């Protein structure tokens, strides 16, 4: 246990760190970037899942399997790495809040935050464009008739929220965004608190827009 | 095709 | 519908011993 | 052999062998 | 019949379809029921037998169809095998017909016939040349005929399914759904699945007996290429291939008795099958998993046949493969996927699976690496069964409450006082069964119980656990679904595991005999929307009732109210109980008079009481506009009934001053609830005249292991029985409207229910002293009582067998004096009655035997030339049924009866009864093939006069008999069982000088029973006194064992057949224990001895090697009586390895063949023991069975072999030298730990060699409890 | 009455919806909790009305309402005086109900780090369980004596308590893991926990008296398969505080 916590602590510490960040969160760290995705995913699972259970209720393949990992991670913050939650009882307490910062902390790496954005009911619903960049896995930003369903977004605030934001440009790209749900008294709300969350997001202070 | 049976004769079927 | 009713016969009363 | 220390319940000390 | 024959020739499938369902409907109400079958199959057949005739396709669907619906019926003048073979024969001749309508109703007549078997068509159809003893055709080659002598016809008829709908001919291609309509594909795959069940290796075959061609053809293709319709686009045509796989796993496991490899090897040696039963598991794996419910509901039904048979034999690592497969069911959207995997779940025991977790270790990591175990028994009771009473259909919490409950009995948990481990826990199952002994020997409420309950701990902590689980849901339920369905599930259980009987199982700690948690379901009552649910409502009501009643004999007394109870924390509870009755009975009473609402059942002025009328409203208000009369599911009489039952058992701690401010009010209200239903409120009238005269309770109250169950209990318990051998009513006037609705009632109904209540109330009132000749004003009832017996008699009155008993009850006590005007009935009459319906009724168990048993008890218990005249009358009435075991019973009683007031009567009944007794046995006229039939038989012979046994000479000729055949099953048992109840006098009622002497002058041959007269008996065909009688056992050994392994498990003996051979096999081996170990037949012993060292004095008898060949194959399926057969091999001194090495498998998985190979070590210790004088042995277990000898230590036999090493300087040298080469399987814990508890007491010369392992090999761990002990045994040794 | 205190349980449960979804299903970092202040003032006047009514048993079930609410929002301290309320109201009527909310209270004051507290709860189910359940207990109460004994021993273990603080249950409870003279074994298993966990747990009293910290970093491997998560997180701080001691400054 002390030999998971000093390579888990060092995976978050080192991701903390604006200048190992920049070394991991580039091109020529990618199989680096991947593995630690792998790992951490391996790990988690091997701790938290029996055998018949699940965790929630062109590119090479581990790019893509990096992004589903990232994703399914991010979910299970809500669940199964919710300190003290009905579904984190398999999981002991000294592994969870580096768990919790260690996965939100991956999904801010620009290899993965693009598709880690995106709510799971848009693939459902079939949004499908062709992504382009550094790693070929830059998606656009979701187009805002997706956000008049209340269910997307709920579930867009909350990858928001959660990741917080990377760059000026993501601010200003997620502040058009909320602005152009307002431009049904329930998304109105929901526009209102989660742009109220947004321009909050800048005052906190070590690193503006960085929760982790 | 033919068969046959024990109580039924033997009988044949168009192939 | 009854036998009671049926053969026009009064009906028992119960009273101990 | 160790023997309990009879000052704390957790702590053991030394006697001659 | 001929008015319905006639309409299935018509174009409408409708007037076809009731000419079917009526024609066989008509038969099956008929008094002839068997000719009538066999008429209308003559009939049927007669329609169609010209085959070469060109019949109309509209007649031919009309008359598969009836077929169809008439094979259950025949299941069971008689249909005959040669009239069976004609329906099979016909229905694959219509499989070949041009339209496929006729096709689809010859394979689904064809599913019937392979589904529901009739018996003589079964044997014909399994047997090895059965009947041969007596839009076009796609069949392109010799595929057999039906008629052949090499091979059974099901090996053809799945040839010919195959090859006409299935498979081409050539390897791996799939017809055409063109060729063949996806829905005769679903037809033919299950068709083979139902013939695979009665035949396995019809799977088996190459398609075609001759090949087709080579030169289009280059490869043979086999039966099993079926198997790629796994992967077919149609999900019935996908599910039922899974079905197939699920068939064909179970079939194979039964048919080899889980010799898997022997029967595969016999078959790929016939066939070429490179086939394994292993490639159908990935099959049912990849389908649990299908995109479509329908696929997977048919896929989880798949893994419901197999998944048991699956985990006891050597594939019982896929067995856990499917249960965890199966958990994620439970997530499903469609209700009857999880309706399935709760019913798959219930058929599972947790104790095997128990086993198979703790030899596993790969297997609890799964896919991906995972820490920590499967916990599969936790997460199947918690995340599925339980976690499914919250399901939003009532449907999926109604089967998940009746899965919990088989569940219980099933459970296993660490650390439990009767099983220490799940071998222990499986051995005790198995052996409760084969081993139970042959013994026998103002009413209360349901749900209370006076006597000391001797309950189960194992059961009582199951239980336990199970109640603390559903009651934190109901605790702590967030949803009104769950609320309900703890509440049903523990009203389910309260019933299943009656509260007053398992009370430790339902303790929760309040009166420190328990009340449960009694106050939560109280909260429920009053609670604002919970009375809402009539379901869950009467739920409540019964379990509250149940968890208040399970109190009585400690709350019971001997305040001014509820004077009755003592422990006056209850009173609170039974006064919101019986409150809540009465307003909600209340309720029952203005709905059903329509009424409307505006003391204790006052409830105008309550909303939550006001709700509840309006619901109860509306639920009668759609009654009384509908028709369906047979509906047992009303939820308005399922409410009322309730209310009724609970108030009735109340009432059972109520007395005069409870309920006389009050009993006017209930009769009122009962007045109101008869018509909707009589019978509980007839109930309830009982309960409340029960309190008016002070006749309820509230007035009349003042360690184990394996070498303990599988031998020694059942031995202790069986030696033990051997020896013990030889020895202010004013108030009435208030009933009387409701009495004579009951009287009223009783002569319009047909309920057969109701009438036997009615008759019990009067029963009740004549002992209570009401006045019948003022009741009753001119005997019109008793008139129309007895007017009912002329239908009884003849026939005509339905459910007859209800009603008698309570009909000779009322007569016998009616009878009584010459009270009233005149004596009403004499015992006479009553004689004359049960004569009528003895003469020539139907069958005597449900008819006379149920009119005899209160007459027996009155003249015999309760009841003078006039007197004894009638008592003898009765005897010669019940030595005319004594061939049934309830007269028997009847016999003990008049034995026990007679013994008390006059020995010479009874000395003469009792010759006279063991003189018709013994010739029946001879003859085998005892209807005694049952376990409680032996039991009661047994009992009888123990309660006889011991002068009537005293010359064993009609014994010895009753015993040493043929049966007329050993071709059926029921005609073997009879004659074993004769002989097993025979067997039992002579070894405690006589001395083995007095049977051998008598056995001699009357010059019995060991020949009696030999092979040849075996093998002829079963063809049908009909010079020491101790080696006489020696043979003679040893042969009916012989006889049971070839009858337990070669008869095929459901064609040729029923599942009751299979468990009484066990048992009469269990009994005789019993008796062989005792013979030998008990130093009382030391001239049989010795006997015996000489007997297994024989030849079978050539071919004669059975030899010793093949009675063992039997035995070895039982080790898989039977290792409750393997263990037992060990114990005689070691009586008679057979030592040799040839058994030893193979039950002990000693080297050079199975729970059954662990069982056999700890019980098999634990009895050679228990021997060696009482041969210290021989080297041998003691040297060959410690040289061989070291971890098993230290594993076993704490067996009181292994124990004393251990302490017998520590004796002896050389073995306990051997000792050391074997755990110094073992050491390393030694390094766990638990192991360590028992050998150095081993190692502890080794002896004085040998304290150089342990604690040289000491320091060698055992002081260095990093267990340091045990580091510690090895540090303190060598310091001890050093001093030595 | 009873309508009245129903109506409030729903009214409750609104704003503790609403305060699910800004906290748990959006995580906005906004979420200051009017909303739970609103459902725990509403709580509040409806237990005084369920106690009015006199009926602890439907009191309690708002008090485990609000605890499991509390928890799941992360405040585990003000979960576990919720839950210990609901085991008071429950106790003089349903003492496994009891035992079951105390055990939620353990493991709210174990993730709020409130070792000493733990420790105290788990020794009063030990208590009940034996009191209630009884030396072999019924299958349920012997459930909670074996999570008692398996928390206490490990809870001991981390705190270590002075002589002044090491109650008669406590020292009771040690020496059956623990060698009462230089000859002898240690004390046999009275059958209450499995033979591997007991001698597991034996060894490990045994290397923290002998300070073998290679022995407690090979048994802590050997019992991670045996133990619950919260039990091996109680293993994890055992470990860790014999190797890395609190209260030094670094």
């Amino acid at each position: 246990s002390l030999d998971l916590q000093a390579g888990l602590d060092c995976c978050c510490l080192a991701l903390q760190l604006p200048g190992l960040w920049s070394v991991v969160s580039s091109t020529e760290f990618v199989t680096h970037a991947c593995s630690l995705i792998h790992c951490v995913h391996f790990i988690l699972e091997a701790v938290a899942v029996q055998p018949g259970e699940q965790l929630l209720s062109q590119n090479p393949k581990y790019i893509t399997a990096a992004c589903e990992m990232v994703a399914e991670m991010v979910e299970s913050l809500q669940s199964v790495l919710a300190l003290g939650h009905k579904r984190n009882s398999g999981v002991p307490a000294f592994l969870t809040p580096l768990l919790r910062n260690i996965i939100i902390s991956l999904a801010r790496l620009p290899l993965v935050n693009s598709y880690t954005r995106v709510p799971p009911l848009v693939w459902k619903l079939g949004w499908s464009p062709k992504p382009g960049g550094d790693f070929g896995t830059a998606f656009p930003e979701i187009p805002v008739e997706f956000l008049q369903e209340k269910e997307v977004f709920k579930e867009f605030i909350y990858r928001i929220n959660t990741l917080g934001w990377t760059s000026r440009t993501q601010f200003e790209e997620t502040w058009a965004t909320l602005l152009g749900v307002l431009v049904r008294t329930q998304i109105n709300v929901l526009a209102v608190q989660a742009i109220t969350s947004l321009v909050l997001s800048a005052m906190t202070v070590p690193v503006a827009g960085n929760p982790a | 095709y033919t068969a046959r049976y024990l109580t039924l004769g033997t009988l044949h079927y168009k192939c | 519908x009854d036998i009671w009713c049926e053969t026009n016969k009064q009906t028992g009363i119960l009273v101990l011993c | 052999y160790l023997i309990r220390s009879s000052f704390n319940w957790f702590v053991f000390v030394e006697v001659p062998c | 019949l001929k008015a319905f024959i006639a309409n299935l020739k018509s174009s409408s499938p409708t007037i076809r379809r009731t000419a079917a369902g009526s024609a066989v409907s008509i038969c099956q109400h008929s008094r002839r029921t068997q000719y009538f079958y066999s008429w209308l199959l003559n009939v049927l057949l007669g329609l169609l037998v010209p085959v070469e005739d060109e019949h109309s396709t509209l007649l031919i669907l009309g008359v598969l169809l009836t077929l169809r619906y008439l094979v259950p019926l025949l299941q069971q003048v008689s249909p005959s095998a040669e009239q069976l073979v004609q329906v099979y024969e016909l229905t694959l001749h219509h499989t070949q017909h041009q339209d496929h309508n006729v096709v689809t109703g010859a394979l689904e007549l064809l599913q019937q016939l392979f589904r529901t078997p009739p018996p003589e068509l079964l044997q014909t159809l399994t047997a090895v040349g059965g009947i041969g003893q007596l839009k076009p055709c796609r069949i392109k080659g010799d595929i057999g005929q039906s008629t052949d002598d090499d091979s059974a016809p099901l090996v053809h008829c799945v040839r010919l399914l195959s090859a006409s709908f299935l498979l081409t001919g050539g390897k791996n291609v799939l017809v055409p759904d063109r060729d063949v309509r996806v829905s005769v594909k679903a037809l033919a795959l299950s068709c083979v699945g139902a013939a695979v069940a009665l035949h396995p290796e019809s799977f088996f075959s190459k398609l075609y007996k001759v090949p087709l061609d080579t030169t289009e053809y280059p490869e043979e293709q086999y039966v099993s290429d079926i198997l790629n319709y796994i992967d077919h686009g149609d999900p019935q045509v996908r599910g039922a291939t899974a079905i197939l796989c699920g068939t064909l796993i179970c079939s194979i496991l039964s048919r080899s008795r889980f010799h898997v490899g022997d029967w595969m090897g016999t078959i790929r040696t016939l066939t070429g099958n490179t086939f394994s039963l292993a490639d159908c598991i990935p099959l049912l794996r990849k389908t649990l998993k299908d995109e479509s419910s329908v696929t997977c509901k048919l896929a989880c039904t798949a893994v419901r046949n197999c998944v048991m048979s699956l985990c006891s034999s050597s594939y019982s690592e896929l067995g856990l493969q499917l249960i965890i497969d199966v958990l994620t069911l439970r997530n499903s959207s469609y209700w009857l996927v999880r309706t399935e995997l709760l019913e798959t779940l219930a058929e599972i025991d947790f104790r095997l699976v128990s086993f198979l977790e703790a030899k596993a270790e790969n297997l609890h990591r799964g896919a991906h690496h995972y820490t920590g175990l499967l916990k599969l028994q936790e997460r199947v009771l918690n995340n599925v069964v339980i976690h499914l009473l919250g399901d939003e259909d009532p449907r999926v919490r109604h089967v998940a409450a009746a899965s919990l409950i088989r569940l219980v009995p099933k459970l296993f948990y660490k650390c439990d006082q009767g099983q220490a481990d799940p071998v222990v826990a499986v051995a005790r199952d198995q052996s409760s069964v084969y081993l139970k002994l042959l013994m026998h020997e103002t009413r209360i409420y349901r749900g209370y119980n006076l006597l000391p309950s001797i309950t189960d701990v194992t059961m009582e902590n199951n239980l336990s656990r199970v109640i603390a689980a559903v009651s934190h849901e109901l605790i702590t339920s967030t949803t009104r679904a769950l609320t309900f369905g703890c509440c049903e599930a523990l009203c389910l259980l309260s019933t299943a595991f009656p509260v007053c009987i398992w009370s430790l199982g339902w303790h929760c700690g309040p009166p420190l005999c328990t009340v449960g948690m009694a106050t939560m379901i109280l909260t429920l009552l009053s609670s604002a929307w919970f009375p809402l649910d009539l379901s869950a409502h009467q739920d409540a009501l019964i379990l509250a009732g149940n968890l208040l009643a399970a109190s009585a004999p400690k709350s019971l007394r001997s305040e001014e109210v509820w004077p009755a109870l003592g422990d006056r924390a209850l009173v609170p509870m039974v006064e919101q109980l019986f409150s809540h009755l009465l307003k909600v009975i209340n309720i029952c009473a203005h709905v059903l008079d329509d009424v409307a609402p505006g003391s204790l059942g006052s409830f105008y002025h309550l909303p939550s009481y006001l709700k509840l009328h309006d619901v109860l409203k509306a639920t009668h208000a759609n009654y009384k506009v509908t028709l369906d009369l047979q509906n047992s599911t009303e939820k308005f009489g399922g409410f009322l009934r309730s209310a009724l039952d609970v108030l009735s058992q109340i009432l059972e701690l109520a007395t005069l001053q409870d309920i006389g401010k009050c009993v006017e009010e209930i009769l009122g209200y009962l007045k109101s609830c008869f018509s909707r239903e009589p019978m509980m409120a007839t109930v309830c009238v009982q309960q409340l005249l029960k309190t008016l005269f002070g006749t309820n309770l509230a007035s009349q109250f003042d360690r184990p292991g394996l070498y303990h169950y599988c031998f020694m209990a059942p031995y202790t318990h069986f030696t033990q029985a051997l020896a013990d051998a030889s020895l202010i009513h004013n108030h009435i006037r208030l009933f009387e409207p409701l009495v004579i609705k009951a009287l009223k009632q009783y002569t319009t109904t047909t309920c057969v229910q109701l009438q036997k209540q009615v008759l019990d109330l009067l029963a009740q009132l004549v002992q209570l002293r009401v006045n019948y000749c003022l009741l009753d004003s001119d005997q019109v009832f008793i008139g129309f009582v007895l007017k009912q017996f002329e239908y009884i008699e003849v026939g005509q009155f339905r459910e007859s067998e209800a009603i008698i008993p309570n009909i000779f009850f009322f007569l016998v006590l009616l009878s009584y004096e010459r009270y009233h005007s005149k004596q009403i009935i004499g015992i006479p009459k009553i004689i004359q009655l049960c004569d009528g319906i003895m003469a020539s009724g139907r069958k005597a168990v449900t008819h006379a035997i149920p009119a005899l048993q209160p007459i027996v008890h009155d003249l015999f218990v309760l009841r003078g030339k006039e007197l004894e005249t009638q008592k003898e009358v009765v005897v010669s009435m019940l030595l005319r049924l004594i061939q049934y075991h309830q007269v028997l019973e009847m016999f003990i009683l008049v034995l026990q009866q007679c013994h008390k007031e006059n020995e010479d009567k009874w000395k003469r009944l009792s010759r006279q009864i063991a003189d018709i007794i013994l010739p029946m046995l001879a003859k085998q006229q005892m209807h005694i093939d049952s376990h409680e039939a032996l039991g009661v038989l047994n009992t009888l012979f123990e309660i006889l006069a011991p002068s009537s046994l005293r010359p064993v000479d009609m014994l010895l000729r009753s015993m040493f008999v043929t049966p007329n055949t050993m071709a059926s099953v029921s005609t073997v048992q009879l004659w074993i069982s004769g002989i097993l109840a025979i067997l039992r006098v002579l070894i405690s009622q006589s001395t083995e000088d007095i049977v051998l002497s008598r056995i001699q002058e009357l010059s019995f041959s060991p020949y009696l029973i030999s092979c040849t007269v075996i093998n002829r008996l079963r063809d049908g065909d009909s010079n020491l006194p101790e080696e006489t009688f020696s043979r003679f056992l040893l042969q009916l050994v012989g006889i049971l064992l070839e009858d337990i392994v070669t008869k095929q498990l459901k064609v040729e003996m029923s599942e009751q057949q299979h468990t009484f051979y066990c048992q009469e096999l269990g009994t005789l081996l019993m008796c062989l224990i005792h013979i030998f170990k008990s130093g009382m037949f030391r001239r049989i012993t010795a006997a015996a001895t000489r007997l297994f060292r024989s030849d079978g004095c050539g071919g004669s008898f059975y030899t010793l090697d093949s009675l063992n060949l039997r035995a070895r194959s039982m080790i898989t399926t039977h290792p409750a009586l393997v263990l037992l057969w060990c114990q005689i091999l070691l009586l008679v001194n057979h030592t040799d390895y040839r058994w030893w090495a193979e039950v002990q498998q000693t080297p050079k998985g199975m729970c059954n063949r662990e069982i056999v190979r700890r019980g098999a070590l634990i009895l050679f210790c228990d021997y060696v023991c009482q041969n210290l004088h021989d080297s041998e042995h003691l040297t060959w277990l410690i040289v061989n069975h070291i971890q098993d000898l230290i594993s076993l230590s704490h067996e009181p036999p292994v124990q004393d072999f251990i302490s017998a090493v520590h004796r002896n300087s050389a073995a306990s040298g051997l000792f050391i030298q074997a755990i110094q080469s073992r050491c390393e399987n030694l390094s766990t814990p638990t192991m360590l730990k028992k050998t150095l508890q081993c190692l502890e007491g080794i002896h004085l010369s040998q304290s150089g060699a342990v604690l040289t392992l000491y320091v060698d090999r055992l002081l260095c761990t990093p267990f340091r409890v045990l580091a510690r002990m090895v540090d303190i045994l060598a310091c001890r040794r050093v001093e030595m | 009455g009873p309508g009245e205190a129903l109506a409030l349980t729903e009214a409750a449960r609104l704003f503790l919806r609403q305060e699910r979804d800004a906290r748990q299903r959006l995580v906005c970092p906004a979420a200051y909790g009017e909303p739970l202040q609103a459902a725990a003032s509403a709580l509040g006047a409806a237990v005084r009305l369920h106690l009015e009514l006199g009926q602890p048993a439907a009191a309690a079930a708002l008090c485990l309402e609000l605890a499991a609410a509390l928890r799941d929002l992360g405040q585990p301290a003000a979960a576990a005086g919720h839950f210990q309320r609901a085991a008071q109201l429950q106790l003089p009527q349903l003492p496994l109900a009891a035992l079951q909310a105390l055990g939620e209270a353990a493991s709210c004051q174990l993730l709020a780090r409130d070792y000493t507290g733990a420790l105290a709860v788990f020794t009063r189910m030990q208590r009940l369980a034996r009191e209630h359940g009884s030396p072999a207990a019924l299958g349920a109460f012997s459930d909670v004596l074996v999570r008692c004994e398996v928390s206490r021993v490990l809870l001991l273990l981390l705190l270590q308590p002075p002589p002044a603080k090491l109650l008669p249950e406590h020292a009771q409870t040690l020496e059956k893991y623990s060698w009462e003279a230089f000859d002898s074994h240690g004390q046999e298993s009275s059958g209450q926990l499995p033979e591997e966990l007991f001698l597991l747990l034996q060894s490990l009293v045994m290397a923290t008296h002998e300070k073998d910290t290679e022995a407690i970093k090979s048994l802590q491997v050997e019992m991670w398969p045996l133990l619950t998560a919260e039990q091996n997180h109680l293993l994890h701080l055992v470990l860790q505080e014999t190797i890395s001691p609190s209260g030094q400054g670094v």
